[PDB]
């Protein structure tokens, strides 16, 4: 008894009559990327992907961004061209490149992944460490604006926190300071949540440090809301990871039940969603910037 | 009975200790080098002009072909046999001098 | 399994097969087994235009199945004036071409003589020969 | 649709002597030169050159030469036949014997009533006749010569339409052997041809086009 399958049988294509006259892969190599390539595609039988929990496969996004920015093509092609044209047309780099000595320009090259590819790296990042699940529960937002937030570990020494980095509570025992640019028309809204570690309640987070209503660079003169409190993971529960949010505003905002009392040592007093704060101010507030970083039980 | 001469001769052997060394300044490596580079440009260039030579000669095989076939059948059955003339074939090289 | 419509997923030897005589139609003419002689005096200019013809033969999309080197045939001359003794060597590489047509034929040869180098010499055959 | 039948072939003459290297392959043979004398183990010459050389000093303080001496004298007493066999005279474009290095190519003038035609060589081929033989037959009847015409093969090499009736010229391949020449002074004027030479000789479009089936080399 034979069934009849189902579309495309995965060799059905090839031509079987003149075996001489198809190319082949001569390479192991070729044969791997051919393999792979099949791999991602969605057969019509049961298949690894199928069974292994892909994360929902497909899903429709909710995107909720700061528009792209707008650029002309042609420009960029050409001054790219152009650009290629005068680094390569060099003897030195040349006579550097076959004997195997050149450096690349690491802070350049930061600068560049700013401008332009990194804010879709940080998006996937944010994917992996499900910046998004528990926040904006279905929502992906694309990093726009750069966001650079620091710890003072001395008088000398600044800890970096970039999205994924792993930080110690000591170096978070005292507050940041934050780097972004905007010109004065500016109204922003930084906010930074502990995503994980609530102990009554698993869906509910920690408001740490919540400022409001700052005009460009300065964040002394936005009115804070909640000062700022020292991450406080639990000895046994390894890896909170605190999630560092920017928001525009249109208008100045002031909202009364956000507000907390100013020493605020309670916890049930700090008690979150990002989700129904969102939907309090969504008209007003679009989400910018984001850094993240992770962090475990120390001695402090 | 096959024996090919790709053996190496016992001949050379010992004789071995005649032409050891060798020694480059930079400039005689990166002249080599440059000679290199262009060398690899010019015969990809070249492959590409005779592959565009004979690419041409066969279009116009195809034109000859197809009018000759289309005008006249009879032609398209004297003209598809391979002659008994390719049979024994030999062509001799260019000389250096000639008679 | 058999009962599945997903049987023979896995099939796969009629993809790689793992187990004469030219055909005159009039029309559609293949001819088998053309065997090319190399014979040149230098084992690199040899070596070289028997590359070359192997190496083209291949883009052509004509078939090469055996390329070897035949016996060096070696004449050693005797120069009569007083006695004068050099040893040659002579070089024979052989290219066999498993199928042609007619008009490639004529596209192979223009190629062939036209790219041959100095002191290089040329001999088209057909399959029987004897090593 | 009357048919007029006419063949013409396309006469290849074999270069003889090989042509002269571009710059670039002097300097990549230059190159080659060296590394090939740079991998070389040994040599007869020079084994029995350095260690005798190294062994009299030895036997004084206690040829290779005489080779090269008489290689010299012998290169020298050895004159050659000189390349260019045509730029001498310079003035033949009807001499089989003008370019050496190239491939030469057969055309012919001809003066009719209605019409001033310069021929690359063509032939009338009966439909009776094969294309083959009314080449064959043509060429060696024109050229009034004893021609050894390796042909390659039974297939025609380009056709072009001259249409009025309707009239066809079939172009051929003749790869030459041995030409004899019988009274190279006759009136029938021919001229012997490279490839630069066939571009400017040339009038009609449909040898034009014929120089599109040119070997270049």
């Amino acid at each position: 008894r034979r069934a009849a399958p189902l579309g495309p049988m995965p060799n059905e294509d090839i031509d079987v009559s003149d075996l001489e006259r198809l190319k082949k892969y001569r390479s192991f190599d070729r044969y791997r990327r051919r393999a792979e390539q099949e791999a991602r595609k969605p057969h019509w039988w049961r298949t690894y992907r199928e069974h292994f929990g892909e994360e929902s496969g497909p899903k429709d996004r909710v995107d909720i961004g700061l528009p792209p920015p707008k650029v002309s093509r042609t420009q960029q092609l050409l001054e790219r061209k152009q650009a290629l044209r005068e680094l390569r047309a060099n003897v030195e780099e040349e006579r550097a490149a076959r004997l195997q000595t050149a450096r690349i320009p690491l802070e350049a090259v930061r600068a560049e992944w700013e401008r332009t590819c990194g804010p879709y790296h940080k998006q996937r990042l944010a994917e992996y460490c499900g910046l998004y699940r528990d926040l904006f529960h279905g929502a992906t937002f694309v990093p726009r604006v750069p966001l650079h937030v620091a710890y003072a570990v001395g008088e000398d020494d600044l800890m970096p926190v970039y999205h994924g980095n792993e930080v110690t509570p000591t170096e978070a025992a005292q507050a940041p300071e934050v780097t972004y640019e905007a010109d004065e028309g500016s109204l922003w809204t930084l906010l930074l949540t502990n995503l994980d570690g609530h102990l009554l309640e698993p869906d509910a987070e920690y408001v740490h440090w919540l400022v409001t209503n700052i005009p460009g660079n300065r964040v002394t003169e936005g009115q804070e809301t909640c000062p700022y409190l020292p991450p406080f993971p639990a000895r046994g529960s390894g890896f909170h990871r605190f999630a560092f949010l920017l928001f525009k505003q249109d208008k100045r905002i002031d909202f009364s039940g956000d507000t907390r009392p100013s020493p605020c040592y309670q916890l049930a007093q700090r008690t979150f969603h990002t989700f129904d704060f969102y939907k309090k101010h969504q008209d007003a507030m679009t989400p910018a910037g984001l850094a993240f970083f992770q962090c475990r039980w120390d001695d402090s | 009975i096959p024996i090919e001469d790709f053996i190496t001769p016992v001949k050379f052997l010992n004789k071995e200790r005649q032409r050891p060394p060798v020694e480059l300044p930079f400039e005689e490596s990166e002249r080599r080098a440059l000679l290199l580079k262009r060398w690899s440009l010019y015969k990809q260039r070249e492959h590409e002009m005779e592959r565009s030579a004979i690419r041409s000669l066969l279009e116009a095989q195809e034109e000859a072909l197809q009018e000759l076939r289309l005008s006249s059948p009879e032609l398209h059955a004297e003209a598809t046999k391979r002659d008994p003339s390719l049979f024994p074939f030999e062509r001799q090289g260019p000389d250096y001098t000639p008679p | 399994y058999r009962s599945k419509p997903t049987h023979g997923i896995g099939r796969y030897k009629h993809l790689v097969k793992a187990q004469v005589r030219p055909i005159n139609l009039g029309t559609d003419y293949e001819y088998g087994v053309l065997n090319i002689h190399l014979i040149a005096y230098d084992m690199a200019l040899a070596e070289s235009y028997a590359q070359y013809v192997h190496n083209l033969c291949n883009h052509l999309a004509i078939k090469v199945e055996e390329s070897y080197a035949m016996p060096t045939k070696t004449m050693e001359v005797l120069q009569l004036q007083m006695f004068l003794d050099a040893v040659l060597t002579t070089h024979e590489r052989v290219v066999q071409i498993s199928g042609l047509s007619a008009t490639f034929a004529e596209i192979f040869l223009e190629i062939i003589h036209s790219n041959l180098p100095e002191g290089v010499k040329l001999s088209v055959r057909e399959h029987t020969e004897e090593d | 649709s009357p048919w007029r039948l006419l063949g013409a072939l396309c006469l290849q003459r074999p270069p003889l002597v090989t042509k002269p290297l571009t710059p670039l392959q002097e300097e990549m043979a230059d190159l080659l030169q060296q590394i090939e004398i740079e991998r070389s183990l040994y040599s007869d010459h020079e084994l029995r050159a350095l260690d005798e050389a190294q062994q009299l000093a030895k036997k004084k303080s206690d040829l290779a030469q005489d080779l090269e001496d008489m290689w010299e004298q012998k290169f020298l007493h050895f004159k050659l036949g000189a390349r260019l066999t045509e730029a001498d005279k310079k003035d033949d474009r009807t001499s089989l014997h003008r370019k050496l290095d190239r491939n030469l190519i057969l055309l012919v003038r001809e003066k009719l009533g209605d019409q001033d035609i310069w021929m690359l060589p063509q032939s009338d081929w009966q439909p009776g006749e094969t294309l083959r033989q009314t080449a064959e037959r043509t060429l060696a009847t024109l050229s009034e010569n004893n021609m050894e015409a390796k042909f390659l093969g039974n297939a025609p090499c380009g056709h072009y339409k001259f249409k009025f009736l309707g009239a066809k010229v079939f172009f051929f391949k003749a790869l030459l052997l041995t030409g004899d020449f019988s009274q190279a002074g006759k009136k029938g004027h021919h001229v012997w041809v490279s490839k630069e030479e066939l571009g400017d000789y040339l009038k009609p479009k449909y040898l034009a086009q014929v120089r599109r089936f040119l070997l270049d080399l």
